RNA sequence: AAUUAGCAGAAG
RNA sequence: CUGCUUCUGCUAU
RNA sequence: AGUAGUAACAAGA
């Protein structure tokens, strides 16, 4: 048994991995829903973070 | 009242095995599902407003005329009276460790009623139901 | 700082929608040592997803 | 008696909250008036896709009209109420 | 809400999510955003203090 | 059609039919003879109410056009159809808790305070009977029925109530809006059943497309053809 | 055998 | 200038 | 000075 842990997970992971996630979970939906479910990995690969 | 009218037993030291389970907390008489019991009491409390008539205004119209009338010339804030009937109608199941008495009258003193090393008997007030004896 | 420090090595690009530089790890290289690494690659993820 | 409310006066140090005030203020004199008008708002979600001023006329001016036939209120009280109705 | 109904953007009248949404990508492609901005007056007083 | 209806009824009573088609979720550029329907509905429902009142005995009245209105205070219906669903439903439960009678399991389209009772309008295009005795099976007996047509018919339930001039009138607007629909020739735009399935209509813009392009991984060029890759290709070992 | 929000605490 | 999610608890300000 | 701790308070968010 390991118990473990991730490092850098907020860092590491990536929208553009999330954007086809959605685009494979939602295989057999509707064109709309698939537009809408892959609109939030895009605004999510584009983030721009305001420095405090 | 369930609690003055109780007698208690004796307390054992021993081990108690826990189990899990989804256990409703507190005793009911009519446990209605939370989007009929709301719907029931909107048609208790604000009938002028109350949407389409359902299912449940029908299987439910004895309940709902004598709260009417027993609520009829009150003065109390009308949400406190809506969540007072929702504390009489809907129910609240959640997951506790129980050992041997799963009903609503001995979940409600679960605290009391065993630990993992030790198990108090108890014997609770008010009636029961042949269902779970 | 630290999350372009491992994403470093994929495609930098700019938008042409706002301006900003853009970084891509995913379906970058594989990474050589035991550092923190952001190329994800696709295949594995929709194999992944297969199973 | 011990179910009293302490209200959180938040203020700034050197900031008059006039406006920021008065803009919550009137936020929530609509509600209050709305709630008085319709008295589930704070147990169901009212619906509804049209304005918040016409359901609260076309409620107060049903209401005036039960209660005139059911004698709750007078004539002349409801020839107020109607043109009181008629200006909104 | 209220400042996506200065630029004709009138879909959180329709009561549902997805209207609203709609108005959300329907407001990327505008040419010019106006909404409500909140500023202040900086009033000088007298005190006495170190300043 | 639909220059005929915004030049032949009136803007309250398009509001409140678009407002009634916006509400079973539905647009009017699909189906403007449905828009139409529910335009004739809701003008004849305003017709029966139009200057009947009651007298400070409860005894209907009809004044006469032009007059001032302080004498007239109680109209003697109540019209339900052309408020939205909360108002109606509203409007419909208050009328049926304070007269002390049972509310209907349906939305009525007028209420009748002389006679307290719901009353139910349609307006078929056929033998009137067929359509009063379908409608007498899912409301059976809890509402009045007020059933016109183009062919100068009228079926009406047990309770008769309206008089031969009002029931003219109605009959005459029918009539005129027959010959105007047949003289456009507009009727077949009226009768032919055009059938559409339809849904959710979300559509990207010019902007948020550019973004998608811009966000797919190494060797992708648009989001089409990432789709594609995902959708088709079998990714195993 | 089955059964509408606000705030706080913990974990991630 | 005190984010997101889950669970539990209290209340209906 | 000091509390503290990767940056602030030690009066004017
Ligand atoms: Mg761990
Ligand atoms: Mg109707």
């Amino acid at each position: 048994t390991v118990t473990g842990d991730n490092t850098k997970w907020n860092e590491c992971l990536n929208p553009r991995i999330f954007l086809a996630m959605t685009e494979r979970i939602t295989r057999d939906s509707p064109i709309w829903f698939r537009d809408f479910c892959s609109i939030a990995p895009v605004l999510f690969s584009n983030k721009i973070a305001r420095l405090g | 009242m369930r609690l003055d009218n109780a007698t208690w037993g004796r307390i054992t030291f021993g081990p108690v095995e826990r189990v899990r389970k989804r256990v409703l907390l507190n005793p009911l008489t009519k446990e209605m599902p939370p989007d009929e019991a709301s719907n029931v009491i909107m048609e208790i409390l604000f009938p002028k407003e109350a949407g389409i008539p359902r299912e449940s205004t029908w299987i439910h119209r004895e309940l709902i005329k004598e709260k009417r009338e027993k609520l009829k010339g009150t003065m109390i804030t009308p949400i406190v009276l809506a969540y007072m009937l929702e504390r009489e109608l809907v129910a609240r199941r959640r997951f506790l460790p129980v050992a041997g008495a799963t009903s609503a009258e001995f979940i409600e003193m679960l605290h009391c009623l065993q630990g993992e090393n030790w198990r108090q008997i108890y014997h609770p007030g008010g009636n029961k139901l042949t269902e779970s004896r | 700082i630290r999350t372009h420090e491992y994403s470093n090595k994929g495609k930098q690009y700019i938008s042409d929608v706002t301006g900003c530089t853009m970084v891509d790890p995913t379906n970058g290289p594989l990474p050589e040592d035991n550092e923190p690494s952001a190329y994800a690659q696709l295949d594995c993820v929709l194999e992944a997803l297969d199973r | 008696t011990h179910s009293w409310r302490t209200k959180r006066n938040r203020s700034i140090l050197n900031t008059d909250q006039r406006n920021m005030i008065l803009e919550e203020q009137c936020y929530a004199k609509c509600c209050n008036l709305f709630e008085a008008c319709f008295n589930s708002a704070s147990y169901r979600k009212p619906v509804g896709q049209h304005s918040m001023l016409e359901a609260m006329a076309h409620r107060l001016r049903m209401d005036a009209r039960l209660d005139y036939e059911s004698g709750r209120m007078s004539k002349d009280d409801f020839e107020k109420a109607m043109a009181h109705l008629g200006e909104i | 809400i209220t400042s996506f109904r200065l630029n004709d953007l009138n879909g959180a009248d329709k009561g549902g999510l997805i209207p609203f949404c709609q108005d959300i990508i329907d407001s990327l492609d505008r040419p010019e955003m106006t909404f409500f901005s909140v500023k202040n007056i900086k009033k000088k007083l007298p005190a006495k203090n170190r300043k | 059609m639909d220059t005929f209806i915004t030049r032949n009824f009136q803007t309250t009573i398009i509001q409140k039919a678009k407002n009634t088609m916006a509400e079973f979720s539905e647009d009017p550029e699909l189906q403007p003879a449905m828009l139409f329907n529910i335009c004739v509905h809701l003008e004849v429902c305003y017709v029966i109410s139009d200057m009947n009142f009651l007298d400070e005995e409860g005894k209907a009245y009809t004044a006469l056009e032009g007059q001032g209105k302080e004498q007239n205070l109680r109209p003697q219906y109540e019209v339900i159809e052309g408020m939205p669903r909360t108002i109606a439903w509203m409007v419909q439960r208050s009328l049926a808790q304070e007269h002390g009678i049972e509310t209907p399991k349906y939305l009525a389209d007028l209420f009748d305070y002389k006679t307290k009772r719901f009353i139910e309008v349609g307006i078929t295009k056929g033998l009137a009977d067929d359509y009063f005795w379908k409608k007498k099976e899912k409301l059976g007996n809890s509402m009045e029925l007020m059933i016109f047509s183009y062919n100068q018919d009228y079926s009406l339930s047990n309770e008769s109530s309206l008089d031969e001039e009002g029931k003219g009138r109605v009959l005459s607007r029918l009539t005129e809006l027959q010959a105007e629909l047949s003289l456009k020739n507009l009727w077949q735009v009226l009768i032919g059943e055009e059938d559409v399935e339809k849904g959710i209509d979300f559509k990207l813009g010019q902007t948020i497309s550019r973004l998608r392009d811009i966000s797919v991984p190494a060797g992708f060029s648009n989001f089409e053809g990432m789709r594609s890759y995902i959708d088709n290709i079998d990714p195993k070992g």
